[PDB]
């Protein structure tokens, strides 16, 4: 099972990238800024930006907190990788932020958070992700509530994000 | 020798290329405008790390431009 792989910590943490080794990319045919789609538990899913990483172990994939969480798994735990070459730019995407990060916030969470978040990085995204932003007083957790086309695409500089109403909890 | 480029469009359609390592950055750019891109309102972008290939000289070859073996490459309208 060449493509299920051990979870392990992030060096030079972000939320749209997991590392491999060199030789497991070659293994898998995967080059470098692919977009590839990974497999949790509880029929979880993420898509992010695969990098190699000469400080990875073959068996082994380096992703973050963020990404590891979207996929309910911990340090230690397996989880499986596939090539995702067919993903769209975004049509749309809505997000919100979460209750318990935005309480005190004052300001526009667009242009403070989300829109240098996204600005020409090319993040994928997925419905029911939550992701942390960095920026302003206080990092900021959003969920992705919806995109088009669903359930997940890129956040191209013309990809519409909305940032609707109130905040939401979990 | 050659460079494998995987083009992304503003459409999100996709292209791999492959040009010869030796090869000016302006055949990249060149292609991207026979394509119906033209350098004159698009650039080229790569990630991790965010460079903007446009600001380089374009008489630079492939490799100097760091975009060999391979490259994810992203064609945007300028600002």
């Amino acid at each position: 099972s060449p493509n299920r792989l051990i979870v392990d910590e992030a060096i030079n943490e972000d939320n749209s990238v997991v590392s491999l080794s060199q030789p497991k990319m070659d293994e898998l045919q995967l080059f470098r800024g692919d977009t590839v789609l990974l497999k949790g538990k509880k029929r979880r899913e993420a898509v992010c930006i695969v990098l190699s990483d000469d400080t990875c172990s073959d068996e082994k994939i380096r992703m973050n907190r963020v990404v590891r969480n979207n996929l309910r798994v911990r340090l230690g735990d397996v989880i499986s990788i596939q090539p995702c070459p067919d993903v769209k730019y975004g049509k749309r995407i809505h997000v919100l932020p979460i209750d318990d990060t935005v309480e005190g916030i004052t300001g526009n969470l667009f242009e403070v958070y989300l829109k240098p978040y996204f600005l020409e990085a090319y993040r994928p995204i997925r419905k029911g992700d939550i992701f942390l932003v960095r920026g302003g007083m206080r990092a900021v957790e959003f969920k992705v509530v919806e995109t088009d086309p669903s359930p997940y695409c890129i956040v191209a500089p013309d990809t519409v994000i909305h940032c609707e109403g109130e905040p939401i909890k979990r | 020798p050659k460079a494998q480029l995987m083009l992304r469009y503003p459409d999100g359609k996709r292209e791999q290329i492959t040009l010869p390592e030796q090869a000016k950055l302006l055949a990249l750019v060149k292609h991207v405008q026979s394509k119906g891109y033209p350098n004159e309102r698009f650039e080229l972008l790569t990630n991790f790390p965010r460079r903007k290939l446009s600001h380089l000289d374009y008489d630079i070859t492939m490799q100097e431009a760091g975009l060999c073996p391979q490259e994810t490459v992203f064609v945007q309208e300028r600002n």
